[PDB]
């Protein structure tokens, strides 16, 4: 599977994000509304990627035109990208599973962590800007990288796109935050800590937003949804927990607790206690 | 023996640093501090609770079951 | 931690 | 007697170690240490406190109070 | 020795201040205190535990165990 | 004087028996124990905490925080 | 020095009353009454952990250690 994210306007980049979901996933029954929903993941075996071609950088231009993504699909996880071009594959070291027939692989020594891009690239999302020409910018770097081992630019470059695409498939959030940035205006996007958290609360969330039933609340550790209007405009898609980030321990995806779904563990993080005054005596 | 077996309906932090939780229509104390949150979880988390004791007034014996 |  | 019912807006520990709590628009501080989690527990699940003391003036200590689910 | 592995299916404040869990169908009593809350939690959440102890019939005690995230 | 106001990014605890948090980038320190599981399970939950203090400047001392949902 | 980075993937409460938490393939022990709750809420929400400690060896005891979101 092969799709494209055309970055030239706000209705080309939300149009190609909605397409890929709508081809990869499958709305819950009961966050749905019209065709915007939060959905599901449909299973794919392990190794199983899509293709994702960049175009639109130069708005409606067919150049900067070499860039594919190779998205796990199971977990939407970038596992490296292409230089079709030079017809190279630069695959992160945790993606050895992940064959992508007629290029050349190069594997390389760099896994794809986050925390791991982040000391390389020396730059933290938590306030990242990402603007049309750093994504640009970004486009250059990557097409110029060559070797087994990330550079700080290609990092940088690597922590736009996969915000931009990848995450923004996952988060309305985000890509309706991000795709400000298209406009003629060509504002900056800057990633919240918001942003961050709900990138890094993904499993969680997955594994808790099956079990909504329309409750008035929901409560995922850091990460707080009041109505269904608050989790569409956040959430799009999930990870099938029905993979390892759907679970943390124990076994009880949520508890309703006063008319609001809870995950279980957040809960039980906060009820594991004992009396206080025993608590700070008993040094 | 089984003094009352069901969801704590309210619980109550008292002024004499005992705890309160009412069971099954009816109310019981204890003045075990490590039942405070013990209690305030099964309270949260929808608990059966089963209070003990030889008269069913005080307790200081307190199942917990999950719903 | 979380994987990009 | 009941000096305060709903849900706690605010919560604030105190630099002499009282707890404060804000209920109904009215605030309350206690010195019962093993209230501080189960006051926040309240809090973060939206439980309905009944704030019980003899003096129910804003800014008054409490040492009784009680919990409700919905 | 691992006496018992698996969730706890129901736990019990004991008047002697003690504090019983069934894990693997026996039970298990603790005097660690600070275990109380600990195991409530992961009762609650169903948290696989490993009692660990000399004897394992039910009834024996414990003073070590295992969180685990099975 | 509000010193942050925040979520908790991090929080950590020292060999010292001192409890950092870093809110709204700046970090502050308490060695109250009472305060060490509220603030943790401000950071789980992402409650937006206030740090109070009479002197704000960096790396400072705090034994007055208010708690908010949000 | 940084022992550890990582989930805690079990923890366990030692004969000695010490709390023992595994993180990144390593065991890491701590007599800190103040860390039981902490740690464990830390492995319930899969928070990521850095043990610091003047020797990383696995058995190597700690008293500091940082709770991060990330």
């Amino acid at each position: 599977r092969e799709f494209t994210i055309d970055f030239s306007t706000q209705q080309s980049y939300v149009s190609s994000l909605n397409s890929i979901r709508t081809e990869i996933s499958t709305p819950l029954e009961h966050i749905s509304q019209g065709t915007t929903s939060v959905s599901v993941i449909n299973h794919t075996p392990p190794g199983s990627y899509f293709a994702v071609d960049i175009r639109g950088l130069d708005v409606y231009q067919a150049r900067f035109d070499h860039l594919r993504l190779i998205i796990e699909q199971n977990n939407l996880y970038v596992a490296g990208f292409v230089n079709t071009a030079t017809n190279t594959f630069y695959r992160f070291s945790d993606f050895t599973h992940i064959s992508v027939p007629g290029v050349t692989t190069v594997s390389m020594t760099t896994d794809s962590s986050y925390t791991t891009l982040q000391r390389v690239a020396a730059l933290e999302r938590s306030g990242m800007q990402i603007s049309r020409h750093s994504l640009v910018s970004s486009y250059l770097a990557l097409m110029e990288f060559s070797g087994n081992t990330m550079t700080r630019d290609a990092s940088r470059a690597v922590l736009r796109f996969v915000t931009v695409t990848a995450e923004a498939l996952r988060f309305r959030q985000i890509q309706r935050e991000f795709r400000q940035a298209l406009s003629e205006t060509a504002p900056v996007y800057t990633m919240t800590p918001g942003d961050v958290d709900l990138t890094l609360n993904w499993g969680r969330i997955s594994n808790v937003l099956p079990e909504y039933r329309g409750e008035d609340g929901v409560r995922v550790g850091r990460i707080s949804f009041n109505n269904i209007s608050a989790i569409l405009g956040t959430v799009a898609v999930i990870l099938n927990c029905h993979q390892p980030e759907c679970q943390i321990t124990g076994d009880r995806p949520v508890i309703k607790i006063n008319n609001t779904l809870w995950e279980s563990n957040t809960a039980a993080a906060f009820l594991n206690r004992k009396s206080q005054f025993l608590y700070t005596t008993g040094k | 023996a089984d003094c009352a077996k069901g969801k704590i309906e309210f619980s109550k932090y008292n002024e004499d640093d005992t705890f309160t939780v009412k069971v099954d229509g009816k109310e019981y104390w204890t003045s075990r501090w490590n039942l405070q949150p013990l209690l305030q979880s099964a309270q949260l988390t929808g608990m059966t609770v089963t209070i003990k004791s030889s008269t069913c007034s005080g307790f200081a014996e307190v199942q917990f079951n999950n719903d | 931690r979380r994987r990009a």
